[PDB]
């Protein structure tokens, strides 16, 4: 390809960005102050900007460097992945949901499944995403529900569910509406540690006695606002585990 | 959800590429610049041959979300009286001065020179 660049914004060049496409541009990106606009072969501009030829896919670019994501006893595979190992596979391709497996919150959070999920719990994944807890969960033979407040993950949800052979159950909204469904015998929340904190005293009111809350997408430094908020809602402390800056807080209720 | 990057693209309808821009944008973020077009497809297939500014919020764990804007005075005439009324009120959703009457004439005056022609207020 080539590209035309042009001083200033999308904003600023509104004017005569029109102009770029009759002229033949595919696409604008804007970029630290340019907006680079590209065609196949130069064709003078009358626009003021400047011409360079880029290197040649990018197909095979992205892919390439992304490998399973390795969180015993599970690994995350994209559809195109192949695996040797006794590891129990999740099949999530990278799309348009959190939870693809490439971060630790994630995959903290599937590890502590393993430690904690007994044959034929309940368990409430609030904040499901792509629905790879929850589809965990059902590997494990957990009976998982995953609740998310984003419309938009859920049919992603059920994709990867139906890719991997399982079916959980999917709503929309947030714990108030995951309550009839319960109560639970675990909970799983990859979210934050503010989030947490207000749900406290509703964690407690979600799970049986006995359940467990595994808490993760929390910053190590807010981390107290967590262990606090969980000690006032009569929580009792289990395991913590780290991963790079992020930390999963497991409770006993 | 921990942000990376916000891509400001701007893309012809139904025809996003993995080529540049978006394979490079999207591609440096390790985002499936495939799901991309396919998505950045389907949701404007419709708008037939328009030219849609996206903003593409990429996330830490590689996944990303989109969202299209609407296009310019410009193709979004395709002369005329007045229905500028009628544009001038799938304009605002669709501007930044919510005085309606703000754009009329600011659209209308720009509608002119393309220039479909006038009988407004
Ligand atoms: N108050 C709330 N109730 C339910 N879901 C929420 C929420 N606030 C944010 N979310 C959802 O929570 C998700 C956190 S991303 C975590 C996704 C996935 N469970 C994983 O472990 O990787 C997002 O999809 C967001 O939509």
């Amino acid at each position: 390809m080539w590209v035309y660049r042009l001083k200033g914004t999308l904003e600023a060049l509104d004017p005569i960005l029109p102009g770029l496409f009759d002229g033949g541009a595919r696409g604008l990106w804007e970029r630290e102050g340019e907006v680079w606009a590209f065609f196949p072969a130069p064709v003078d501009l009358p626009y003021e900007g400047v011409w360079e030829e880029v290197g040649d896919d990018w197909l095979e670019a992205w892919r390439r460097d992304l490998k399973p994501a390795l969180a015993p006893p599970f690994v995350v595979l994209a559809p195109w992945h192949t695996w040797e190992g006794a590891e129990i596979p999740l099949v999530i391709e990278p799309g348009m949901a959190f939870g693809t497996g490439h971060h630790e919150t994630t995959r903290l959070a599937l590890k502590a499944l393993a430690r904690h999920l007994r044959p034929g719990d309940k368990v409430l994944d609030l904040g499901t995403g792509s629905g790879v807890l929850a589809i965990a969960a059902e590997k494990l033979g957990g009976k998982a529900l995953g609740v998310d407040i984003d419309p938009m993950v859920l049919p992603q949800a059920e994709a990867n569910a139906k890719r991997n052979g399982v079916r959980p159950r999917f709503l929309e909204g947030s714990l108030e509406a995951a309550l009839p469904f319960g109560p639970f015998d675990l909970l799983v929340a990859n979210l934050y540690a503010e989030l947490h904190a207000a749900l406290a005293p509703r964690y407690r009111e979600a799970l049986v006695p006995g359940g467990r809350a595994l808490l993760t997408g929390i910053l190590k430094d807010r981390a107290p606002l967590v262990r606090e908020a969980m000690a006032g809602a009569g929580f009792r402390p289990l395991e913590e585990a780290a991963e790079g800056e992020w930390v999963l807080l497991a409770y006993g209720r | 959800k921990k942000v990376v990057a916000v891509v400001k693209l701007q893309l012809p309808a139904g025809k996003a590429t993995p080529a540049p821009p978006v394979g490079p944008a999207l591609g440096q973020h390790g985002a499936n610049i495939m799901e991309f077009v396919a998505a950045f497809n389907a949701a404007t297939a419709n708008m037939g041959d328009a030219i849609v500014p996206v903003e593409i919020t990429i996330y830490a764990d590689r996944s990303f979300t989109f969202v299209t804007k609407t296009p310019p005075a410009s193709y979004l005439i395709r002369i005329t009286w007045e229905q500028v009324l009628e544009i001038a009120k799938q304009k605002m959703p669709d501007l930044n001065t919510t005085d309606l009457e703000a754009a009329a004439r600011m659209i209308a005056g720009s509608a002119r020179s393309m220039g479909v022609e006038v009988v407004g207020a």
